[PDB]
């Protein structure tokens, strides 16, 4: 579909494009994966140890990634308070965006 | 107007 | 650690930056650094023989272009008198810039010069790209401590951190 | 041109764009193909204040410099259940934990 | 870290 949900290690549920979420190399290794033709496949990714407070900020780096690649745009500052740079850290290297 | 190449000057 | 290793990480740092163009002319760097504000930047390929890489700079009076030279293993800026020992040169040329940047934090608004000769100034960079959200952090914590060995993180990521020290 | 939101409803976010031309009414089609409940059960909120499908997306306060990719705006989103709707309710995202001491 | 320097750019 054009959206995919990603819920979050607390319950949240994000409703992302499909196409905004294969910038993570690992998600998309997720939804572009093997698999069988016939069975039933969830548009689901849980992610057990991601909390919603981090994963609503790669959301949004999801979002700023592709708006401004392959554009003339002049790419603005992307906002990451110090609070979260650590859990952002550990989890952009799980998602390897 | 500046040029369009220039080199530094330590002052 | 021999010359060829400490130029071939130096040219990869530069590649994690995000503000190196490449191939870019002297009007491409003019038309995109036209409205930005004083001190953008950007590092692009040099037009000449005797060069590697051009910082392009949005100055008092317009943009401008400054070559990056390579002599004996450092980087250097293009000066026009010199003294050795008073010329900053460094191994990896994105420590070069993030030295002029830290220093140029203190630089003079209405305290500044109006007209004469124009004065160096460099702030923040002018990506080309979107950095990797690992590359963001990256830079938010070396904004933020330069002790990161105590932090709360994998060995692995520490590491990571390692290879890239910088604040721009 | 573009606006970028997030659509909340309890534990529920809707990453989304649309232009700061259209409308309230256009922005609930969007909720309508993604939650699939038609634009008369629904109801957008800004901050305490109701949006009308007249208005658009720029008169109710989302332009390009404060509904930005990297920093969205916050749309909420109240559904109806048999006659009367429901109360607005978002619920909240985790917190960081105290930043360490050698950090700030 | 580093002392300012009025640097001049010809
Ligand atoms: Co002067």
């Amino acid at each position: 579909m054009m959206y995919v949900k990603l819920i979050s290690s607390d319950g949240h549920e994000f409703i992302v494009k499909r196409e905004h979420a294969l910038t993570s190399g690992t998600i998309k290794a997720m939804l572009s994966g093997p698999g069988q033709f016939a069975e039933n496949e969830t548009n689901e990714v849980n992610f057990r140890e991601i909390p919603s407070h981090v994963l609503s900020k790669v959301c949004m780096y999801f979002t700023y990634k592709v708006r401004y690649t392959n554009s003339s745009t002049e790419i603005p500052e992307f906002p990451i308070a110090p609070e979260i740079a650590l859990e952002l850290l550990m989890a952009a290297n799980f998602l390897d965006c | 107007p500046v040029p369009d190449y220039t080199s530094i000057h330590i002052x | 650690s021999m010359q060829a290793a400490r130029l071939a990480k130096a040219l990869r740092e530069l590649g994690q930056t995000g503000w190196y163009w490449g191939s870019m002319t002297v009007n491409e760097a003019k038309e995109k650094l036209k409205e930005a504000p004083e001190g953008t930047f950007l590092i692009r390929d040099s037009s000449h023989s005797d060069y590697l890489l051009t910082i392009s700079v949005k100055t008092s009076a317009g943009p401008t272009n400054l070559r990056i030279e390579y002599q004996d293993g450092k980087f250097r800026l293009d000066s026009i008198i010199c003294v050795k020992s008073k010329l900053k040169q460094f191994d990896s040329v994105v420590h070069l810039i993030d030295y002029y940047v830290q220093m140029c934090k203190d630089k003079r608004g209405p305290e500044a010069p109006r007209n004469g000769t124009v004065h160096l100034y460099l702030t923040k960079p002018l990506y080309t790209s979107a950095p990797s959200l690992q590359h963001l952090c990256r830079l938010t914590i070396n904004k933020c401590t330069g002790a990161i060995w105590g932090l709360p993180l994998p060995t692995r990521l520490k590491d990571y951190l390692e290879e890239y020290k910088f604040q721009v | 041109m573009d606006v970028f939101l997030m659509i909340r409803r309890h534990k529920t976010t809707i990453f989304t764009d649309a232009k700061e031309s259209s409308t309230v009414f256009e922005l609930k089609r969007i909720v309508e193909g993604i939650l699939k409940r038609p634009p008369d059960e629904q109801r957008l909120y800004k901050d305490d204040q109701l949006l009308d499908d007249g208005k658009t997306l720029g008169e109710c306060g989302f332009t390009s410099q404060t509904a930005r990719p990297q920093a969205p705006a916050t749309v909420g989103l109240a559904f109806r259940a048999d006659d009367t709707f429901e109360a607005l309710c978002i619920e909240p995202f985790s917190s960081p934990p105290e930043l360490p001491d050698v950090m700030k």
